[PDB]
């Protein structure tokens, strides 16, 4: 699709087989997931954002369908107020800024 | 925003 | 004009005098800016994302130049690790998301 701003971009991603709703997020470097149950291992990562740092649990190489569009990446998952879609998993699924 |  | 997400999205903007350069940033509602002095007065409001909330100065009616392009808007300047042009500017200069 084309998604325009005035309204929050929220899609819904398909993981693990159960239905949310991400956010298109440009300023984000990662796929930030809200605390579920990843498969098999983890690994820690530092990420900061706005009110600093915080740690998350990374997972690779995760199954995640988005808008019916299939990407295999790195979710990393902890406490962000919504599910965050970053730039990773952006270039896998083509997107694009348009103006 | 989410850096690193 | 497509910008690609294989890189951070970061576009000059012109501001008081000043080339600074921001971020694009599909994730941020409202723009927060470097701590600087913009000209009357502002609300404090409280923002926040990964890692929590911090405290900006919102001031209203603020002109921008993204990257060449004018948009006026409200504007919030505060303790942030980056300039963030947030979805409040980007429809004006009729940014949007494709794939
Ligand atoms: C972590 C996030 C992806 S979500 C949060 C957002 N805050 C703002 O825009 C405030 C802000 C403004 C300018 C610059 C930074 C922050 C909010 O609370 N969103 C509720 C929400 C989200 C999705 C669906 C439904 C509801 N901030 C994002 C971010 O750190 O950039």
């Amino acid at each position: 699709p084309q998604i325009t701003l005035w309204q929050r971009p929220l899609v819904t991603i398909k993981i693990g087989g159960q239905l949310k709703e991400a956010l298109l997020d440009t300023g984000a470097d990662d796929t930030v997931l809200e605390e579920m149950s990843l498969p098999g291992r983890w690994k820690p990562k530092m990420i900061g954002g706005i009110g600093g740092f915080i740690k998350v649990r990374q997972y690779d190489q995760i199954l995640i369908e988005i808008c019916g569009h299939k990407a295999i990446g790195t979710v990393l998952v902890g406490p962000t107020p919504v599910n965050i879609i970053g730039r990773n998993l952006l270039t896998q699924i083509g997107c694009t800024l348009n103006f | 925003l989410q850096e690193s």
